[PDB]
RNA sequence: AUGCUGAGAACUUUCCAGAGAUGGAUUGGUGCCUUCGGGAACUCAGACACAGGUGCUGCAUGGCCAGCUCGUGUCGUGAGAUGUUGGGUUAAGUCCCGUAACGAGCGCAACCUCCUUAGUUACCAGCACCUCGGGUGGGCACUCUAAGGAGACUGCCGGUGACAAACCGGAGGAAGGUGUCAAGUCAUCAUGGCCCUUACGGCCAGGGCUACACACGUGCUACAAUGGUCGGUACAAAGGGUUGCCAAGCCGCGAGGUGGAGCUAAUCCCAUAAAACCGAUCGUAGUCCGGAUCGCAGUCUGCAACUCGACUGCGUGAAGUCGGAAUCGCUAGUAAUCGUGAAUCAGAAUGUCACGGU
């Protein structure tokens, strides 16, 4: 069927999309997007691929992804919009290079260095 | 000496529909909270026109008229007096001084509504009678004694 | 920073493979000291390269990888109980002692470093002999031996890093192995530590 | 800390020339071999000298004392 | 079955002698349940002069495995308790 | 020094010399079940009964060297051993990773 | 650390001159190998010798940005030089082509997304159930933090350049070009010219190391207005854990000593918490942020809190107003304000804090 497995990841996650076709319905983390979130702007940043792939009338999206911070896996809703849909078809394949929202940025907080203050935040010298 | 960086502007605003305004959460983010920033990123733009009669993208765009300079203030040596460099420059220089210093006069007002003491200066550029407009006309007539120094001894 | 702490795994083996529990981790760490201090001052004859100390079923395990059995072994176990008693009475657990065969022993580094302190104290020459330490141990087998000599060399104010190198010995990589035999002893004047960097073949 | 979780002071070996010396008159100073050693709250008005190694100090004790160490008659660091 | 073993290389070679030698005797023993790397960072000093800018990294691993026997009668857990060590492996056993 | 490394090392058998009166006198003090007359009976405990019965003057060191700093809970040894132990292989499981 | 000789082997030496060790009344014991000879460890002990350097001494006694040297060959009378210059390039002694030079070692460069089998005891993507916190089968596919792994390109076409190192541009695809500076330790292993030599072989040691009289290596914290005082939010939560970590606390405004769910921890003790909504009366202050000697005094280590300690309850006693003389120093994951749990088995180890969600 359309009973698939996609995964968005920010801060070492393992996600669950219970995806099916429909008409533009969004939900996240056993909640709605108007239910867990609100008092932010990061909800409809994901609108930017969503309205340009014209899937606002075709799919039902429920990407549970947990962990991180307040607006940290608000950076994971960035990723998991088209992963479990390009495993269906190949229409929007080359039409998503303009956005560029899949690469898990490895410029996060890596290994801990002594002598410095943080990863590569340098201390006071003379 | 090679320029290795690649200019990557990322502009996609969730509700506001701007063109050049979207990613500006950098000095509105005062190393703190985003939920504190929610009435002052766009909620203050929903607070500029509430005493006015327009759309808040009307007045924001026209900051590239009279608080943007004409010549540049970088210092250069030949063998004598250190000459600055007046020239007609591309918009990335003069309009860089038309957005970030317009908000930089926000502490000597100190009024009610933290959301209003950031964006209570933007509507003053309809005639251009605010705070950043005084220093832009200082630039042009402190460039009379320099304007011939572009090829000869520059 | 140490290179020899990296290859604990996919190339060589630990010599202390034993376990007690997380609060019990330092009970058999009491017995891991006094065994090596008896081979340094006393059993210089049939010198020792590597010592494996393990805790098998119900007693202990110490294997002494020497070179000469004819000085130790005599007439079917006359000194086997003499190593079994003089060691394991300060050691917490007793040791059944096996003896293996390391025929052609000129390719361990400790089997060369613990043979030069017996040669430098009685005024045997300091320049012709460190050449001939690796002129006659390089017929078959190894391809190169470096010996960094930064030390005494007759004169008391010397920081001359000597250049007794013969072959090709890279000492930075892990597949090309690094040997490190830093024995130290007291010559007639001046503290001299015998350092040996024999390079065998890789893999 | 240092509250009155410890109410009394029943110390036996710091005692046997103190509690017995009530019936005997007060003509000799009770010498002390510590910077710690204390005595009863019902004997109030004895003399204890600060014990460290060279010379002794004037020690004056009145009726109203409840709190802490003997470190005030001679100081901790007595300003040499 | 729970053990108390060292690392990656002395339980992944110690459970190979357990499950196949317990499947030979007509019994059913389940498969290996994983356990990742025991993350703990260690910091000491290495400089001959006293120096605060010089620290480093170390670790001791601790890896155990969850197993269970469905029909408990196995001599693989008691007689092959002395086999499943080589040098310092201490095989705890559980009758599960 | 010779009259120092063998006079405080003997605290293994002198601090717990008694070792049976030292536990029969230090648990029910943490119980409020003692009566109002019984503030004194539990205080004939350990001091003039010669005063090597507390433990405020013992320190943890190395064995072969005797260095008190650099001592951890996972060893009986110190900071000048770890660089020179597991490369000769005196410590199990100490392996470099990330 | 000592060689010779000891009654009693060793213990007990708790108790008394100790306000402060023990010598000893030492409250009892004869032990120990049996040619029934002999032998040996110790609380202290009387002789001879010493161990201790705890002053001195890094000067005949430390070894773990990028260029420097050897060997061979040459030119030069020689020291010395060529190699390593130059021309085009490089994070680079990185190279390409030239070039009486040719090969070397060292620094540099490199070395430290794909998966069978997976979840005895978490819990709900299969689902009944649930207090919809999942008691539990089932969670191996619509998974719970992976041991170890094809891993990331001079790979390719095209315009420059001698075509050549590179340098500019395009792939795919919500991933594509990275051997140095007469100085701190004869002292954590070492090692000298003189020394204490009834002695730093004796130790229970009869206390006398901060007059404020300054510059400062200065280096979180604010500029009183986002305005002056809390017990509240979708909410941290596991390991070491057989002399340990120390429940909901009955105690509480805030003290979770008797209690103890966890005693070998998909358990938990600090177990409570995240800078959000519109937070109150009143709407812009050297002051209703302000307490430096006068917390006295409150059943927790337990023989050792007689004019001094956490417990911040805010009745009081202030100096924080655009950083200017001039300079710490910021070109990309950066300039940048949420904390550490655990011993030789007793828990106040602060400028470089396991995650700064910006």
């Amino acid at each position: 069927a359309t009973q698939n497995y996609g995964t968005g990841r920010r801060k070492t996650a393992t996600a669950r999309v219970f995806l099916r076709p429909g008409t533009g319905k969004i939900s996240i983390n056993n909640r709605g997007l108007d239910q867990f979130f609100g008092r932010e702007t990061a909800r409809m940043v994901v609108r930017q691929p969503l309205e340009l792939t014209e899937t606002v009338e075709k799919f039902d999206i429920f990407v549970t992804v947990v962990g991180g911070g307040v607006s940290g896996q608000a950076g994971a809703i960035r990723h998991g919009i088209t992963r479990a849909l390009i495993e269906y078809d190949e229409t929007l394949r080359s039409s998503l290079r303009k956005a560029g929202y899949v690469t898990r940025d490895a410029r996060e907080v890596e290994r801990k260095k002594v002598g410095l203050r943080k990863a590569r935040k340098r201390p006071q010298y003379s | 000496r090679r320029r290795v960086a690649a200019k990557r502007e990322v502009l996609a605003d969730p509700k506001y529909g701007s063109q050049i305004l979207a990613k500006f959460m950098n000095h509105v983010m005062e190393s703190g909270k985003k939920a504190v920033a929610e009435r002052i990123v766009y909620g203050a733009l929903d607070k500029v026109k509430e005493r006015g009669k327009a759309d808040p993208l009307e007045t924001f765009e026209k900051a590239l008229d009279a608080i943007a300079p004409l010549v540049e203030v970088k210092s250069r040596r030949v063998g004598g007096a250190t000459y600055q460099v007046p020239v007609e420059v591309r918009p990335s220089r003069r309009n860089a001084l038309a957005m970030r210093w317009l908000v930089d006069f926000a502490r000597k007002r100190g009024e009610k509504s933290m959301a209003l003491r950031l964006a209570g200066e933007l509507l003053d550029a309809a005639e251009g009678k605010g705070a950043a407009v005084k220093k832009r006309e200082d630039v042009h007539r402190m460039a009379e004694a320099n304007k011939a120094f572009s090829h000869y001894r520059f | 920073v140490h290179p020899n702490g990296i290859r604990l795994g996919i190339v060589k083996e630990h010599t202390s493979v034993w376990y007690a529990d997380r609060k019990n981790y330092a009970d058999y760490l009491f017995a891991d000291l006094k065994v090596r201090e008896y081979l340094q001052d006393k059993l210089k004859s049939a010198s020792v390269s590597r010592i494996d100390i393990h805790r098998p079923a119900q007693t202990a395990r110490i294997t002494i990888h020497t070179a000469r059995p004819g000085i130790v072994i005599g007439k079917k176990g006359e000194d086997v109980e003499k190593l079994r008693q003089d060691l394991t009475k300060q050691m917490g657990v007793p040791v059944h002692i096996n003896i293996e065969e390391i025929r052609k022993p000129e390719l361990d580094a400790m089997l060369v470093a613990q043979s030069v302190a017996q040669q430098l104290e009685r005024r045997v020459m300091f320049r012709r002999a460190m050449k001939r330490a690796v002129q006659n141990a390089m017929r078959i087998g190894a391809k190169g031996i470096k010996i960094q000599v930064s030390g005494r060399l007759g004169g008391a104010e010397i920081a001359r890093t000597e250049w007794y190198r013969e072959g090709r010995v890279p000492l930075h990589t892990l597949r090309a192995d690094i040997d490190y035999a830093t024995y130290e002893a007291h010559t007639t004047y001046g503290v001299i530590g015998v350092k040996v960097w024999i390079f065998k073949g890789e893999v | 800390p240092r509250s009155l979780k410890k109410g009394p002071f029943i110390d036996l070996h710091l005692l046997k020339k103190v509690e017995v010396a009530v019936e005997k008159n007060d003509r000799k100073p009770i010498k002390t071999w510590s910077r710690r050693s204390m005595i009863l709250p019902h004997m109030v008005g004895l003399t204890i000298a600060v014990h460290n190694g060279r010379q002794h100090v004037p020690v004056l004790v009145n009726e109203d004392m409840v709190g802490h160490k003997l470190g005030e008659f001679a100081a901790t660091r007595t300003y040499r | 079955i729970r053990l108390k073993a060292f690392d990656h290389r002395l339980i992944d070679q110690s459970t190979q002698e357990i499950v196949e030698t317990a499947k030979r005797t007509g019994a059913q023993v389940r498969g290996p349940i994983p356990l990742p790397t025991r993350k703990e960072r260690f910091t000491v000093l290495i400089s001959p002069h006293v120096n605060k800018d010089a620290r480093d990294q170390y670790e001791i691993r601790t890896h155990k495995r969850v197993l269970d026997i469905v029909q408990p009668t196995d001599k693989t857990v008691d007689a092959l308790m002395k086999l499943d060590l080589a040098a310092g492996v201490e095989v705890q056993i559980s009758l599960g | 020094k010779e009259s120092m490394k063998n006079r405080e090392l003997k605290r293994q058998l002198t601090v717990a010399k008694y070792a049976k009166k030292r536990a029969e006198l230090k648990a029910i003090i943490a119980n409020p079940n003692s009566s109002a007359e019984e503030r004194w009976n539990a205080q004939v405990a350990l001091q003039k009964q010669p005063r090597d019965a507390s433990a405020s003057r013992l320190r943890n060191r190395c064995r072969l060297t005797g260095r008190p700093h650099g001592f951890y809970r996972k060893f009986g040894l110190s900071r000048n051993k770890l660089r020179e132990a597991a490369m000769r292989g005196d410590v199990p499981g100490l392996v470099k990773a990330s």
